[PDB]
């Protein structure tokens, strides 16, 4: 309203940049000449002649201002007709993105651990210490420690939680009788190591933490305590007993770092009071100290648990001792060998997931696999039905990053207005990206519609909050279809009921055929698929109607089976029971359904997922939507009546947290308490997983219970073959008929 | 190369469609009109059905189209 | 039939529009475009 | 199969050959060469 110099100049900048002076209306020295077809309604006198121009791309109306963004407004990407060549769709990109862009990270990982407890005294089996899962080869090198360390500063600032962790579990072996006391209240703490004291200290004193007394006297120690004398568990102290010896000190390069461990439980497992509790905690539980251990402190105490607090990624567990009496048997167990496997088992699992993240400080180039790439146009021309540069670079751009985000914001200058446009480019755009065999448009309108200026781009790798437990849980299925779908053999796949916008054509090799289908219409312009590759079928396939002629060898109703329930109104079991025989006839050899039923545990979840009794039906954020279940036991008979010869087995979100890479890979940040949700969310909706092209099991006992023995049978024509049972991503029985390793019983 | 009449076709292909230029813009698909003249080049050089008889043919900035647009 | 303005050069509801076949003119387009082999190139 | 050398200038048993159809390009020499008195003239 009040042009000011910091304005005008803005625009007798944008007059100045080339561009094409209009020709519409030519130019007199006497009439100024208006169309006859405009609001505008000439004076009187001999100086407005109605000059009309043979086409006048401009229509009338108003437009209602609308106030600043506050911050990037994300925009949904919604197709045109036209679209560009990969070729002139990437140059076109390439000469107006930000390469190399540099970008902030953030924090992947805000939530507090994944603490897991493990009894090794409690486990009644042998299990040879010198067999144990040693330390993986790879886990000491540049390229996986740089890694491991990356992950962890990648995590939003940690013993506060940890140290809390470890006893929050040491609250549990507490024996308040005079039978056998155990940290019986007032007991004395003896502590090593400190950067002022320890945060966890207050709270012991404080009897802050529930379950645990209050200690009569804390004695810190360690190499910076501070308030206590400074000692050096390697080798002796000179200090009394204490019921609880807590020890956190650092091991850290293997052997020595070995003894060094070795030799630290020794005097820490020395400094706890007859029938004490020390908790020493070890960097590497490599089976070479497993073996110094379970010999040296055979006897020392009578319990032992080991409990890894993961707080970030590293192999660093805690051991805690039961009662400090001369006469004990620690024998390694079957649980050591179950658990330490567990650890490795998802460092391998966390590292490959972060592999996909770019190292700090680094300017992004196209090789980081998380890099965010925006492209940064001055004053574009987004039109509709024309390539020009500015709206051709748009496609290029949200072909890159299509499941991700797209965020587009609009700075000021006093020069010309420049307009960025971001993006997550992930590895979930590189899979989609590829299937694509031409770069569509976008309808520039809602852009065009814009004309407000929002905040400056951020370019982040990560948001700033953890993803809902349903996430996690739906991120953890686009990896099982991703592992599932990868399969040579699975050829031509459906999807009965895929998002309005395929979803999972980033979940499948770029060489597979496959055809999702939905009620509602596609998302994106079907026509840039190659039509032989990617096929999309309209309408529902609860009814009958739609299954004509649609054959494929395979079918995955993964996110609808339930929604079809209860859109159908009808009973889950019933439901499938019609389903699963039209995919037989469809011609399907494999199956996929994330069916919702209650498996592990008719027990729900507060907020997540309650589970009405009265009718068979859930409640995902009660009330938010509303879709029938099964039982495993009945909806488990009804479909092997249905594919009596077909195998089948129930996967499920598994606690090594592999799926990872698909929520610390496409730049979400997460809690590492919710893992533990999430695989009991997982657990609540499991995926069916049918296959039609094998011979099933056969349980002797059918409602199965824990400990007892139970007869399986696996139908393979070859004896040699190798028998290898795998639960919770970790293998637990392996070996053919001779020998079996089994960690399960 | 694209003899004369090889043109009648490509532009009377590409003129029955641009007839349909009102209805592209209403319903915000199509991309603007196709003038065949943005599928072909200027080269020049000889063009024949073998090397033998290629050589007489020299042709100067003839209207070629290139595989790749012969595609498009 | 309601008005549009620009889009298109002429109005359907226009003024003075004739709908009147002429046996002279047969309406329109352009099907028979040969594209055989031979005949194409 | 035996190898030629320069007569054509490809070998058949030639290094990296390659028989693949693609639904794109139809194979067609020019049989339909319009001969016709009036169309040819
Ligand atoms: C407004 O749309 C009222 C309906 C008048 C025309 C609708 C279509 C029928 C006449 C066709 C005109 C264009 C060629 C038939
Ligand atoms: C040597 O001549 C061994 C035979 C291999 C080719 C003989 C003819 C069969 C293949 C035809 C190739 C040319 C077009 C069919």
């Amino acid at each position: 309203a009040i042009p000011t110099m910091s304005d005008v100049r803005s625009f007798v900048a944008r007059l100045m940049a080339e561009g094409d002076p209009q020709q519409w209306f030519p130019y007199r020295v006497d009439q100024i000449l208006y169309w006859p077809e405009s609001p505008f309604v000439p004076p009187i006198g001999p100086f407005y002649a109605p000059f009309r121009p043979v086409n006048f791309p401009f229509t009338t109306g108003s437009y209602t201002v609308v106030p600043d963004a506050s911050r990037p407004l994300r925009l949904l990407p919604q197709y045109r007709n036209a679209t560009i060549t990969v070729q002139q769709a990437d140059d076109a990109y390439e000469d107006t993105a930000l390469s190399p862009l540099i970008t902030t990270h953030g924090f992947c990982v805000t939530g507090g651990v994944f603490t897991s407890i493990y009894d090794i005294s409690g486990d009644p089996t042998a299990y040879p210490p010198a067999q144990l899962v040693d330390a993986p080869n790879d886990y000491f090198d540049r390229e996986r420690m740089a890694r491991r360390d990356l992950f962890r500063r990648l995590r939003a600032p940690r013993s506060a939680i940890k140290d809390r962790a470890v006893f929050d579990f040491l609250a549990s072996l507490v024996n308040p009788t005079t039978a056998n006391p155990v940290l019986d209240t007032s007991f004395s703490m003896a502590y090593l190591g400190a950067s002022d004291e320890p945060v966890i200290l207050a709270d012991i004193r404080s009897g802050s933490i529930p379950g645990l007394p209050i200690p009569r006297r804390i004695v810190q120690f360690g190499y910076d305590v501070v308030h206590g004398s400074l000692l050096d568990l390697s080798r002796a102290v000179p200090t009394g007993t204490f019921g609880l010896v807590y020890a956190d000190l650092d091991q850290v390069d293997m052997p020595a770092a070995n003894r060094a461990a070795i030799a630290m439980l020794g005097t820490a497992l020395q400094m706890t009071t007859a029938g004490g509790v020390s908790v020493l905690k070890v960097n590497f539980p490599t089976r070479a100290f497993w073996t110094q251990v379970f010999n040296l402190y055979a006897t020392h105490a009578t319990t032992l648990h080991l409990v890894k607090p993961t707080i970030v990624n590293s192999s660093e567990v805690f051991l805690v001792f039961g009662g400090r009496q001369s006469n004990g048997a620690l024998r390694s167990t079957t649980a050591l060998q179950r658990a330490l496997l567990s650890l490795y088992a998802r460092n391998a699992a966390i590292d490959r997931a972060v592999t996909h993240i770019p190292f700090f400080g680094v300017p992004d180039d196209g090789t980081s696999d998380l890099g965010i790439d925006a492209v940064r146009l001055f004053d574009p021309m987004f039109s509709d039905a024309v390539a020009n540069l500015p709206s051709n670079a748009l496609a290029s751009l949200v072909s890159r990053v299509v499941p991700s985000s797209i965020m587009f914001t609009r700075v000021p200058s006093n020069g010309p207005v420049s307009t960025t446009i971001y993006g997550k480019r992930t590895f979930l755009s590189n899979r989609r990206r590829a299937r694509l065999r031409d770069v569509p448009m976008l309808i520039t309108t809602t852009l065009v519609h814009q004309r407000r200026f929002t905040t400056p781009p951020t370019f982040t790798l990560f948001s700033s909050e953890a993803v809902p437990v349903t996430t996690l849980v739906a991120a953890g299925y686009n990896s099982f279809i991703s592992e599932q779908t990868r399969n040579p053999n699975l050829a031509h796949l459906l999807d009965l009921g895929t998002g309005p916008e395929c979803r999972i054509l980033s979940l499948i090799p770029p060489t597979l055929q496959v055809t999702m289908s939905d009620s509602r219409p596609c998302a994106e312009l079907m026509a840039s698929f190659d039509p032989a590759l990617t096929a999309y079928v309209q309408g529902d396939y609860s009814t009958a109607a739609f299954w004509n002629g649609i054959r494929c060898d395979s079918a995955t109703a993964i996110f609808t089976i339930g929604a079809a329930a209860a859109a159908a109104g009808t009973d889950l079991i019933a439901f499938v029971q019609q389903l699963i025989p039209r995919i037989v006839a469809a011609g399907g050899t494999r199956m996929w359904l994330q069916l919702n039923t209650p498996l592990y545990e008719v027990s729900s979840l507060p907020d997540l997922i309650e589970i009405d009794l009265r009718d068979h039906v859930y409640r995902f954020n009660g009330g938010e939507r509303v879709e029938p279940y099964a039982d495993p036991v009945p909806l488990q008979q009804a479909i092997a009546a249905l594919l009596p010869a077909a195998a089948l087995s129930w996967h499920t979100l598994s606690p090594t947290c592999d799926w990872l890479p698909y929520i610390i890979g496409v730049g979400s940040p997460l809690n590492l308490s919710d893992i533990n949700t999430a695989i009991s969310y997982s657990r609540l909706t499991p995926i069916l997983h049918i296959d039609t092209t094998t011979p099933p099991l056969r349980v002797n006992p059918v409602p199965t219970p824990l400990n007892q023995q139970c007869a399986i049978r696996i139908t393979s024509l070859d004896p040699a073959a190798v028998l290898s049972v795998q639960h919770n991503g970790v293998e637990v029985i392996g070996g053919t008929p001779g020998n079996v390793i089994s960690v399960a019983g | 190369f694209v003899n004369e009449g090889m043109r009648e076709t490509f532009s009377k292909a590409l003129f029955d469609i641009n007839m349909w230029q009102p209805l592209f813009q209403a319903t915000k698909t199509g991309c603007g009109p196709i003038v065949l003249s943005s599928f072909t080049t200027t080269t020049s050089g000889y063009v024949g059905a073998t090397a033998g008889d290629a050589l007489d043919n020299p042709v100067t900035n003839g209207v070629f189209i290139s595989t790749v647009q012969i595609m498009n | 039939g309601n008005v549009q303005t620009s889009v298109n050069t002429y109005n359907i509801t226009g003024d003075g529009n004739s709908f009147t076949p002429t046996s002279d003119m047969t309406s329109t387009a352009a099907p028979a475009i040969d594209l055989k082999p031979g005949v194409l190139n």
